[PDB]
């Protein structure tokens, strides 16, 4: 018979019982593995994983079952890829989708024969399947528990450890030579949904205030109806409805969902324009989980870079024809202690009037002074202190937030939107040290319940104990019922689910949906054509954002970039780097804030120089651009810089 | 506003006049700039009620404006047809150098070069005939 | 033995004329064509071409010889492919050069078995085949007379015939998949020099007065040592000393040399920077003698429209940073009856001011008039008139040249070059006739004494004559010895040796020593960069200044480029090449100077068009952009643009 | 003329001061300006016997003024030490972008990036380390 299933498995051992013997047993699931499990498997897919628990259960005893299992791939890899792109079988039907589980129920996919084999065949069947025969496979798959996860987390993993190490690859095979790459690109999401909900996210990301320009081409348009109708959404979750956009929790971390020897091995540069251009050679970005978040910047940064250099590439044109002024840079104007007013309003004429030049990238001028990386340390402590009143702080567990009753410096969270903007386009980290339910919100998802132990711990065990355990909180000396009439409701627990919700979407949502959302309006002003939500993770964007604490000093000793009067081995610099490596618990916390001017990392981490003659940084650069003595000398001019903080 | 003709093919008629003014220009414009505002089919510019047209050097340019800066995304032949599964005929797609409606024949200008087409603005566009 | 030779191969068909059986007879040669011929062929090269035809004529009755001869070439091919780039035999010995004349030797090679035997892997031998290896033994190949010529100029060619039309290549495959093109290249210069001599050549083509932003430049390097000490010469000549700057003669010509099969199908376009530009991957422009001269002045005018592009790249950047004025193109201003002065006189602010922008693209205005292509014509027809006085005319053959009494009107020939120097740069014809002699002289070679029948045939037969056959002749009135006392001098005829070559040295050279070196400073000013020495010929740059009469009006109604109003099928498209095409013996000829403006033609020939309709032109582009009406209206409207000439 | 000195090494010396005048800016240079001299080691520019500087502005422009128009060609690295045969720290190669001659560790700039050397104004000339 064709297909072999349950009850003709059921006498395999049997029938060799008395005579030992297994040689056309097993040719048979060499040729049932080659369609034929669907009329082997039913009783919108087969439930059979318990039947093969009852075939390797019973057939534990003849493990050359495992040839045939194995053998079948080599001739099942042809097969099942010629079909989809030539034949396109599962176009017309939804029943070609029903054979997939034969390669992933397998218990012993974990060892490396099966490694090379099982996935990048079924991988290769999985790349052009389509939107659905990849995503509805996920809601079955997300219906598998933790250990059937821990089963399959590793699975799918393996080969991804080895096959992407195999490729010594140069920068001419990226994608085409990685193939499971689009495999693990659906199988995270079965992480994802085996919390999330698409309930509760924010309004809508508005538009940026048009370019006066463009308002006028708006004119020679049709101004009503392709109004950003595509801000290149993911198209596996449109296939959905259900979005990485809300990844609540997962089973096991997204981390196990990033490989870091794939990492810096790729050609990351391009692939954003593999990724906003489209190139099926060679990619990796339309697939933005599997990638470092200390290498996802870096296109996040090309992208503003590509708009830099597309802004380089417009900023002629009105010195071309126009012949009018020339901006090359983003120039901004303040004064160290005339900040907050002239920083903004420079920008409210970068709004209003030239709502373009906020990508380009930013140089900043004085008054005063005749700098840029140093300049948000500048900018984010005084606007992260309460002296403008924005802001209360969580000195506890030192988790910063906004002041609610900054109800007119919502007008000055209209800078700091722009400069958090700003502070992800030249890649500098902020010391910003903001909850992880900013960065859902700033990732467009409203406040949770679980994510107020991110913010305000003292609140969260304050609203679970109620589950643990009358309906109206306070807020700051503010009473006030969230529920209608919850100051008379009692310690009755039945009415206290939604005052764990709403209290959560009040301090989270319901007290700042215009304090955010005037800051968020800042923000998405110049971050919208970047794709930090495609790109991003919400725990991303902090990592971006907060930056890492891996200081490792021992990466710009090798990685340095000076000219121009320090060649490799230069006196000093085989007198600094000792230096530097002389440290001890507080030497190391006090680097950075000399030469890029932070306190946490951002390997692409620079250096540069040339050639008393103290610490100094050209602080825009990291460019430490200081003369050629010894080390004894040497030994506290770099406290000098650092000692006067 | 559903009044006033949109497209100088309608403008003529209800000029009275003949078969030409653009406020980029600021000037009074030719019989060239009324057969290629017929056949770009741009909207009619509208001043409060102030009814002007496109000339060809601030078409070139002012579209030139926002093909550089309102860049959104580019993607292969494989793939404009597949996530739409609109009509290319139907695919209101103009031209990216000059804003001339494609032709679904001129829709082998990146089909048939295997090129890409663009999408400036949310409203996508690509090469044609005179490009 | 190893090495088969002369009285081993003498009895060879005795030692099988009593057996009648050959097999190893055949096989030794098969063992000898794999270096051993140099032992087998010595008595700097063998001579043993006679010795071959002993074995062959002997060899007449076994045509199995052949196979073998055949059969070693299928390992002969990696045999000698490899050693010359990775081992590099013959870099430290001249004696591997010996071994080459085994392959060409051979009288059946003309067949097409040994086509794509016989050269492909022994120009793959040829290629990595150094300077001298190559180039000296054209000097034994150009020994070989024209019948021996004649045997080879058929057997190179023979594959070039039929591998580059194998290959059916894109724009991936134009140089490596043509390999024989670098056999061609070498064995080319077997048909040079087997009349060519470096004597008698121009003096030394100065170069352009400095650009005076350059001349300070010239203050910031050191202003005396590289002064043009790259022109990019050809580099085979330098390994000959002898150059393809002066063949006077072919035994057979160089049309023979070229391939139109291949001319079409290449990628030429990127050709000038796979020539200016290095690229050894797609390279036929670095065998320059190869290309159609309709196809060669490509890139030729590529070259001129990269510099135009680059001079295009370069207009910015005294508007970008000086602020000034901005001329992308090369702004001309005359007027219809004052232009030879303010032709000139503008030209001399692009000359001592801005030396720069004469290869940028003509874009010619006027004071009158609120276009190029034309204004030539325009110029060339009061340029080529005698109310000048630049000029005579030998009405009888047709052929234009120089007034000898052009004294003080050589500063109106600095017009005139600076304008065929512009008339090659757009790529249109001119109406010059022009003898082939200007074009040995616009190419550094001065008069020798056969080109004066290109010149003046009525002196040509009377400077022979005297040959055939008191040394002194006049010129216009005045009578000049040439040699000094050459009044005296008889008939005796051992004397007039020199007086052939001095009065053919004098009105080519003795006349117009600064005439037309007035003239061709103009020319050479602007036309520096551009590689015609190293690309035309000159007969190549005849056919591309004086055009050719292949009046083809069935091209361009196959690829006009139309738009704006003139679809496909249109109606009058329809309806016009009828027109053009019910032509008779003077509707010919009378076509294109309303649609260009010239008389000749320069496929790449296009057209233009958009919507009493009379013939219009905008005459810049050959743009016929007329009216949509019928045949019978439009049946003399193409007259009346023509008619009033 | 040979008694002037063409290098500023050489200047700091002859005007008897320590450790900058250019004629394209017309103004008086800096420090910055005078370890960059001693490093691109170009020529001093004289005035008719005036002598003056370059600046890095006009170091950056003036040599971008010929590299864009006084280009000649440009070749792999198989062929510029074999049709030269010239020892690569003999042969004189400054920079296409600052005019900086090249070290012999830095032409491998273009030999070790798979690239190519290019010759501006029959001088030639690629890319360095800081570029
Ligand atoms: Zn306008
Ligand atoms: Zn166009
Ligand atoms: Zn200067
Ligand atoms: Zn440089």
């Amino acid at each position: 018979v064709t297909y072999l299933t349950e009850e003709k498995v059921y006498e395999i051992l049997e029938l060799c019982r008395e005579r030992e013997d297994y040689s056309p047993l097993i040719r048979v699931i060499g040729r049932v593995f080659s369609e034929a499990l669907v009329q082997s498997f039913r009783k919108d897919v087969s439930v059979d994983i318990d039947a093969i628990r009852r075939v390797y259960t019973r057939l534990l005893s003849n493990e050359k079952i495992e040839t045939a299992f194995l053998n079948a791939l080599v001739y099942l890899s042809p097969n099942v890829e010629c079909d989809l792109t030539y034949h396109n079988v599962y176009s017309r039907d939804p029943n070609y989708l029903n054979l997939f589980i034969i390669v992933m129920e397998n218990r012993n996919l974990h060892s490396p024969e099966y490694l090379e084999m099982a996935l990048p065949l079924f991988c290769k069947a999985m790349s052009k399947l389509p939107l659905a025969a990849q995503g509805k496979l996920i809601r079955l798959w997300s219906k598998y528990n933790a250990d059937q996860i821990r089963r399959m987390m590793e699975t799918f993993q393996q080969l991804i450890t080895y096959k992407v190490i195999s490729n010594e690859f140069n920068s001419r095979n990226l994608v085409n030579d990685v193939a499971a790459s689009k495999c693990l690109k659906m199988v995270y999401y079965a992480n994802v949904v085996g919390e999330v909900d698409t309930n509760h996210n924010e309004e809508d990301d508005e538009e940026p205030i048009p370019e006066s320009s463009e308002l006028t081409l708006q004119e020679l348009l049709g101004e009503e109806r392709r109004n950003k109708k595509g801000p290149r959404v993911d198209p596996l979750e449109t296939e959905l409805g259900v979005k990485t956009l809300d990844c609540r929790k997962p089973l096991i971390p997204f981390e196990e969902f990033i490989n870091e020897p794939l990492n810096e091995v790729l050609e990351m540069d391009k692939d954003y324009t593999f990724f906003k251009v489209e190139t099926e050679n060679k990619s990796f970005m339309t697939c933005p989980f599997i990638l470092n978040a200390v290498t996802k910047n870096l296109g996040l940064y090309y992208d503003n870079r590509i708009r830099m250099y597309s802004e380089r590439r417009i900023t002629v044109l009105y010195s071309l024809v126009q012949g009018q002024q020339l901006n090359p840079y983003l120039r901004l104007k303040v004064r160290r202690d005339h900040i907050i007013d002239d920083a903004l309003v420079r920008l409210e004429m970068i709004a209003m009037e030239n709502p373009a030049d906020l990508k380009k990238q930013l140089y900043v001028e004085f008054e005063g002074e005749q700098v840029s990386k140093e300049f948000f340390q500048l900018v984010v402590e005084e606007i992260f202190n309460p002296d403008i009143g924005m802001f209360t702080y969580d000195e506890s567990t030192k988790l910063f937030w906004f002041n609610p009753s900054s109800f007119e410096t919502e007008g000055q969270f209209t800078l700091i939107g722009i400069v958090l903007g700003l502070a992800i386009y030249n890649n500098c980290i902020l010391d910003v040290h903001f909850p992880m339910v900013v960065y859902r919100k700033l990732m467009g998802k409203k406040g949770t319940f679980r994510d107020l132990g991110d913010s305000h711990p003292v609140l969260y065990q304050s609203l679970k104990d109620l589950l643990e355990y009358t309906f109206q909180i306070s807020q700051t000396p503010m009473m006030y019922d969230l529920k209608e009439n919850g100051d008379k409701i009692p310690i009755t627990n039945e009415n206290r689910k939604e005052f764990v919700n709403l209290y959560s979407d009040y301090i989270l949502n319901k007290s700042v949906e215009k304090q955010f959302k005037a800051f968020r309006r800042g923000f998405h002003m110049v971050t919208n054509e970047s794709p930090l939500k495609y790109l991003f993770r919400p725990e991303e964007i902090e990592l971006l954002i907060c930056g890492s604490r891996n200081l490792d000093f021992q990466a710009l000793e090798e990685t340095t970039e000076y000219d121009g009067g320090y060649t490799r081995d230069s006196v000093l610099i085989r007198e600094f780097w000792e230096i530097v490596h002389s440290f001890a618990a507080e030497q190391k916390r006090l680097f950075l804030q000399f030469t890029t001017g932070t306190d946490r990392a951002p390997g692409k981490l620079k250096m540069i120089i040339a050639k008393e003659r103290l610490p100094t940084s050209h602080t825009a650069f990291n460019v430490l651009l200081l003369p050629e003595s010894s080390k004894e000398k040497l030994k506290e001019r770099l406290l000098k810089a650092i000692t006067y903080a | 506003p559903q009044e006033r003709p949109r497209k100088l093919p309608q403008l003529c008629t209800e000029l009275q006049t003949t078969i030409l003014e653009c406020v980029y220009c600021k000037q009074q414009l030719l019989r060239r700039e009324v057969y290629d505002f017929a056949f770009r089919d741009l909207c009619i510019v509208y001043r409060d009620g102030n009814p002007y047209a496109v000339c060809d050097k601030c078409l070139k340019f002012y579209s030139k404006i926002s093909e550089y800066r309102h860049y959104s995304y580019s993607l292969y032949g494989t793939t404009l047809e597949q996530q739409y599964n609109k009509p290319l005929s139907d695919l209101l797609i103009r031209c990216i150098n000059c804003q001339k409606p494609l032709s679904p024949e001129e829709k082998q200008r990146h089909l048939d070069k295997k090129q890409r087409f663009h999408n400036i603005r949310g409203r996508w566009t690509g090469r044609c005939m005179s490009c």
